[PDB]
RNA sequence: CUGGUUCUCCCCGAAAGCUAUUUAGGUAGCGCCUCGUGAAUUCAUCUCCGGGGGUAGAGCACUGUUUCGGCAAGGGGGUCACUUACCAACCCGAUGCAAACUGCGAAUACCGGAGAAUGUUAUCACGGGAGACACACGGCGGGUGCUAACGUCCGUCGUGAAGAGGGAAACAACCCAGACCGCCAGCUAAGGUCCCAAAGUCAUGGUUAAGUGGGAAACGAUGUGGGAAGGCCCAGACAGCC
RNA sequence: CUCCUAAAGAGUAACGGAGGAGCACGAAGGUUGGCUAAUCCUGGUCGGACAUCAGGAGGUUAGUGCAAUGGCAUAAGCCA
RNA sequence: CUCAACGGAUAAAAGGUACUCCGGGGAUAACAGGCUGAUACCGCCCAAGAGUUCAUAUCGACGGCGGUGUUUGGCACCUC
RNA sequence: UGCCUGGCGGCCGUAGCGCGGUGGUCCCACCUGACCCCAUGCCGAACUCAGAAGUGAAACGCCGUAGCGCCGAUGGUAGUGUGGGGUCUCCCCAUGCGAGAGUAGGGAACUGCCAGGCAU
């Protein structure tokens, strides 16, 4: 079972997302269901270690944001073109 | 009505032709020149175009 | 290859021309059993007058409802129905049918009844 | 030496080599040699690196070549002045952007694949790295 | 063998863009084929030049079952 | 065609392009300069509105090109009608590439409309007088060349040309900035503040030991700082020794 | 003359990259009426990989007096 | 009118000059300098292989990265 | 007023294709006949005329169905105007604009005029 701590993003765009990745974080998104999509930030290296396990893309993960757990599944991942880094993750509500 | 004060902080030498036209549209003539302009979206658009070389005092 | 879709293809060119000219057209539809007639507004979406053999007001006075003399009745009827309405000059839209026989008998009958085209 | 069997035109513009690469993940095998640099790959360099890897694993498993030298490069001969038309085609290159997977390997252990890729990387003019197949 | 030939540019393209007011007879667009098609109050020359047949403002629309671009004159 | 062309001050102020030329270092019309006259809210900037794109990017249905797999026609060589070192169309799945590919598609730019503010009409027309038609470098987008050249050829902007001053040691074209005159006044820009040489031997926290700073690649390396994990380990690990 | 270079209006150079033209046609022009390809499969006298016939698939991959580009089903393609 | 040298100098026109001459040009070549470094030369990286065995005593393929300004060149910036 | 059909449009795939089902009083379609009007570079196939025995098989319409097509966010990414910067063949920062592809999802069209039938 994987649990992830996240914060809601204050602003979007190319300029904001690059500042996150310079601050050892990376954006993500949570959609699915009837709720509105939710843009979040994630700590990079901590999530980078979890995704190294094959069950990360198969089991159901919980993301605690504002102290609220959300059960999701990893939908799509945008990796760095040539570095062992993550750029973006799509989370779909389980 | 609501007016603002604009000051030119850098020189116009070597700027793009439409940047010199924007300064002429604001009435700025030289470095340190300060003008009074009506706070209008059309004026705000001119300031935004040459914001690198003007300083706005609201 | 249905005969209908091949007939709309035959009628498309004249209808585009009439639409470009902004003329009020007299559309004619012919079936093996019946014959129809409509006068469409220049915008092509309003039916001003109409007459056909499925109207019992005209069908009862005919031996057969789909022969040449039946078409002459609809041609006479649709013209006098349009003259009193105010339309005098129209453009005949054969609508893919050959200008011959029944549709020709419908046309000249309407032409005889005072419709200028 | 890889080369298009036929082409619509014989000579091409120099062009530029901006941007990042497409095909940035191992898609056929299990291990890959991903380019982290930018540059050109001549057909001879591709063949040289293939032979180095083919002999490294003693002709075992499967090897894919994800690039293909489809760009012709012209040169003017010596003692020739400027002008008088474009030069003649001398060799073919494949433009490489960072992240491009060049070779993929399968059917061999990882420790053997690293040495095979290391021997092949020494023949290429661009800096590369070792990558493995991941769960998308 | 040897290249080095070309032809004079023909100055094709749109002459009056959407919303422009034109007089009758004004050329709207020169084109090789009918990339644009004649709509209302617009004629098609023998070289498929679209010209205004009446005064008004030009108007670009995409209509028909093939999504073809039409040019018409909103008579004003 | 080369050379030379003699007193002063004031105002404005180019071009090295296009087109044509027995033309290419000439000349002509136009563009650009000046002077005069006339004329529209004419022009410019910004905001809003209406437009057409097919570039950058992307994509691979099309035109081509390309790799692998599947299905397999067929081509194969093998036996003489059998099964057989091999090559393999089409189709299907997956993966790339394109100035002369497009079922997509920006930013900008351009055309038109409306609206303020600002600008010594900055706009257009006609007339008098020209000069110029050898450009240079820098940035950006490209062709060419070797993504060689202070190379060459276009687009566009800037500067020089025709521009002094400050900076880059020196240094037309780079950075800052446009010199009406005077002052033994002040504030700043780029760039600087130990001495030459005007201004911090300034403050706080780090890094470097190479005079790195103060020239360079593939590649090589227990240099060193920071970070996040991992394996093993008092059920005794790592190193050494029996 | 056509395409690219040409930087999504126009225009834009090089002894840059590729091709064409110096005609043809009294019908291959006008109009009215009609018509809709390529390729392949199956079956079928001679007849064959490929002739004409029939059917299905296909959907313009065809066609356009000639280069390329843009067009073309209302056909600008084909027939009277 | 292939006035096609296609804005067409005449209706009508080829060559030599080391016997030469004048006006010019570093707007434009040959020598030398400069910029550049394809080429040349020198070095390095990888290590297939040769070396009885043994890649690295000595060599080193297929390829890769540099240095010098040194050959053949490129450019035409200085000097006609 | 509702259902159903025909004609003419709007719109131009969320509207198409496939698969399954379904409809004949009317309408439509096939159908019947063809000396004649007219027609076949041969053929009443088509076109045309005269009809109404038959049939909804085909076609067409309707209903269902997510097999395909099609539509399609949010976020990220690419690119890019202006200003600045670097290790300057390529990038980065500030700011503005911001795709394409793909993903969640949507989706078995909607609508006007007139006419006829049927129920009301
Ligand atoms: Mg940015
Ligand atoms: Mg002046
Ligand atoms: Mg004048
Ligand atoms: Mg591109
Ligand atoms: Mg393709
Ligand atoms: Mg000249
Ligand atoms: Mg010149
Ligand atoms: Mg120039
Ligand atoms: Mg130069
Ligand atoms: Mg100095
Ligand atoms: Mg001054
Ligand atoms: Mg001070
Ligand atoms: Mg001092
Ligand atoms: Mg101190
Ligand atoms: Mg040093
Ligand atoms: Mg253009
Ligand atoms: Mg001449
Ligand atoms: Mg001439
Ligand atoms: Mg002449
Ligand atoms: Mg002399
Ligand atoms: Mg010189
Ligand atoms: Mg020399
Ligand atoms: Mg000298
Ligand atoms: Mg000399
Ligand atoms: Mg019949
Ligand atoms: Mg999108």
């Amino acid at each position: 079972m994987f649990t992830i701590n996240a914060e809601v993003r204050k602003e979007q765009g190319k300029g904001a997302s690059r500042r996150l990745r310079a601050a050892n974080k990376f954006p993500a998104i949570i959609y699915g269901g009837k709720e509105a999509p939710l843009a979040i930030e994630l700590d990079h290296d901590k999530v980078m270690n979890m995704q190294a396990k094959a069950e990360f893309y198969s089991e159901v993960l919980t993301i605690v944001v504002d102290g609220k757990e959300i059960k999701v599944k990893a939908q799509d991942v945008q990796r760095h073109p040539y570095k062992p880094k993550l750029q973006h993750i799509d989370f779909v509500r389980a | 009505a609501k007016t603002i004060k604009i000051t030119q902080t850098r020189s116009a030498i070597g700027r793009l032709p439409k940047h010199k036209a924007t300064l002429l549209g604001l009435g700025l003539r030289r470095i340190g020149h300060t003008v009074e302009r009506e706070d209008t979206p059309a004026i705000r658009g001119m300031i935004n175009a040459v914001s690198f070389m003007v300083k706005v005092e609201e | 290859m249905d005969k209908k879709s091949a007939r709309i293809r035959r009628a498309t060119r004249a209808r585009r021309k009439l639409q470009e000219l902004g003329a009020t057209r007299l559309v004619v539809h012919r079936t093996p059993r019946h014959i129809y007639a409509q006068v469409i507004a220049p915008n092509g979406s309003e039916v001003l007058v109409a007459a056909s053999t499925v109207e019992k007001a005209i069908a009862e006075q005919l031996k057969y409802t789909g022969n040449k003399d039946a078409a002459a009745a609809v041609g006479k009827a649709v013209a006098e129905r349009a003259l009193e309405k105010g339309i005098k000059d129209v453009s005949f839209d054969r609508s893919g049918f050959q200008y011959h026989g029944r549709v020709q008998a419908l046309a000249d009958a309407a032409r005889e009844a005072g419709l200028q085209f | 030496m890889l080369q298009p069997k036929r082409t619509k035109f014989r000579k091409m513009h120099k062009g530029r080599n901006r941007g990042l690469a497409q095909g940035t993940d191992v898609s056929f095998g299990s291990f890959g040699l991903k380019a982290v640099g930018r540059g050109r790959l001549t057909a001879r360099q591709i063949e040289a690196a293939r032979r180095a890897m083919t002999r490294a694993v003693k002709r075992q498993g499967k090897i894919w070549i994800r690039v293909f030298p489809d760009k012709p490069i012209t040169e003017k001969p010596l003692a020739v002045r400027m002008g008088k038309g474009k030069g003649n085609v001398e060799y073919w290159v494949a433009l490489i952007q960072p992240g491009k997977v060049l070779y993929e390997m399968d059917g061999v252990p990882e420790e053997l694949a690293r040495e095979a890729f290391k021997l092949a990387a020494a023949k290429l003019p661009i800096k590369t790295t070792f990558v493995t197949k991941t769960v998308m | 063998t040897r290249n080095g030939r070309d032809s004079e540019a023909k100055r094709l393209g749109v002459k009056r863009f959407g919303g422009e007011s034109v007089l009758a007879g004004s050329i709207i667009v020169r084109q090789r084929g009918t990339k644009f098609h004649a709509g209302a109050n617009v004629g098609c020359g023998r070289d498929h030049t679209l010209f205004a047949k009446a005064d008004g403002k030009v108007k670009f629309e995409v209509k028909g079952p093939k999504n073809r671009k039409f040019i018409s004159i909103e008579a004003e």
